[PDB]
């Protein structure tokens, strides 16, 4: 299915980031975020039957949790926290991460919660579980620079490999 | 604790890590091992100012948050026949102009 | 034997801890004379591949918070092509 190759190219990309810490329980994550600076977070896998993934964050109350949904071949938050049309949907998961990051170096929001019930994440900076290669690293530099990778001085190999990842974060 | 250092004489940079209590001295008795010439025989710096062989690098002021490994702290050494030559360092080359396109 | 040398194309010499080298899987390969000579990698881009090094081996567990590791936007484009020569 289309469907079925969208979802393994975001399990794919997720894989790529250097922040997915796969099977890691709660209280790990709460361990492993209390020492962070606001906003610092991670994902994970969901110990819940229905969800595959999970958001911890560090906020200033200390680490939080904040569920991943999948339905109909798109992600979005947790739909059990705000209304769904105030939750874009996405294609592949880092790309969500990707916006509410932005949206927040965008300063189009911040660590204060809005007042009207819309959805307020705060997120700054990953947390990795290790080192991701200089390759990946040069990777999120250019894509921080531009989107338009094709018009670029480079041999079409790597631009390939820009291509398989695209996100700022 | 660690300090990590770039160690710079002309066109030789050596990638190096030492503890913050390590003494200045100690620095010294690591080129040697490398560069195979005795400490007496060798001068070091912080910026334009030399470094006495008995203070550690923190009394030096090289903290651990401004020696990190991606972002290390520059040594500049300098060797003796009966002058002690001047310091100098050689520059890297420089990156060319951003393409317009990451303007 | 502890250390190797590394060359960039316009002559600085770069010595870094053996076990640091072997990150690059290029490098492992022809290590494992105690010089390598890069004669298409500048320095400004071989020093920053040596940092680089440092931080992998440094930061391979994560009981430490592992910082960013900054990559000026005019390097990005030669890094990455070194990144990929190197493969690391
Ligand atoms: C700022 C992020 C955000 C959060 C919310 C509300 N969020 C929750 O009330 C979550 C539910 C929850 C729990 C566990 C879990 O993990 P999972 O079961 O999926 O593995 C997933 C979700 N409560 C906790 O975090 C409490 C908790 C923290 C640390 C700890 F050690 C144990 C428990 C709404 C909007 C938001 F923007």
């Amino acid at each position: 299915s289309m469907q079925a190759a969208r979802l393994a190219k975001a399990l794919r990309e997720l894989g790529q980031t250097g922040w997915y810490w796969g099977s890691m329980t709660v209280n790990e994550a709460k361990e492993k975020l209390k020492e962070a600076p606001e906003g610092t977070f991670l994902i994970r896998d969901s110990s819940h039957s229905d969800y595959l993934l999970t958001i911890s964050v560090k906020t200033s109350a200390g680490p939080t949790n904040l569920r991943i949904e999948y339905q109909d071949g798109k992600f979005r938050l947790d739909s059990i926290i705000c209304v769904k049309s105030k939750l874009k949907q996405f294609d592949s998961v880092v790309h969500l991460i990707d916006y509410y990051v932005q949206m927040c170096k965008d300063k189009r929001t911040g660590p204060e919660a809005p007042r009207n019930g819309t959805v307020h994440l705060y997120l700054t900076k990953p947390l990795y579980t290790s080192a991701p290669s200089l390759q990946h690293l040069c990777r999120l530099t250019i894509n921080k620079c531009t989107g338009a990778i094709w018009g670029l001085p480079l041999p079409t190999r790597l631009k390939d490999y820009l291509e398989e990842y695209k996100f700022q974060v | 604790m660690d300090v990590f250092l770039m160690i710079r004489r002309h066109k030789t940079t050596i990638f190096t890590d030492a503890k913050e209590s390590s003494t200045v001295f100690e620095l010294k008795r690591i080129v040697e091992g490398i560069l195979k010439r005795p400490p007496d025989e060798q001068r070091l710096y912080k910026d334009d100012q030399l470094l006495d062989d008995g203070k550690t690098l923190g009394e030096c002021g090289f903290t651990s948050q401004t020696a990190r490994p991606q972002a290390p702290a520059t040594v500049g050494l300098a060797f003796r026949d009966d002058t002690f030559e001047a310091l100098c360092i050689e520059p890297f080359s420089s990156p060319p102009e951003l393409p317009d396109v990451m303007k | 034997m502890m250390y190797v040398k590394l060359i960039s194309s316009d002559g600085h010499e770069f010595i870094v801890k053996r076990e640091h080298a072997l990150t690059s899987g290029t490098i492992k390969a022809m290590l494992s004379t105690n010089e390598v000579n890069f004669r298409e990698i500048p320095s400004h881009v071989l020093s920053k591949v040596c940092m680089y090094f440092t931080y992998k081996v440094r930061y391979t567990n994560s009981s430490t918070e592992i910082p960013e590791f900054p990559i000026a936007p005019e390097i990005a484009l030669e890094l990455l092509m070194a990144a990929n020569f190197l493969d690391c």
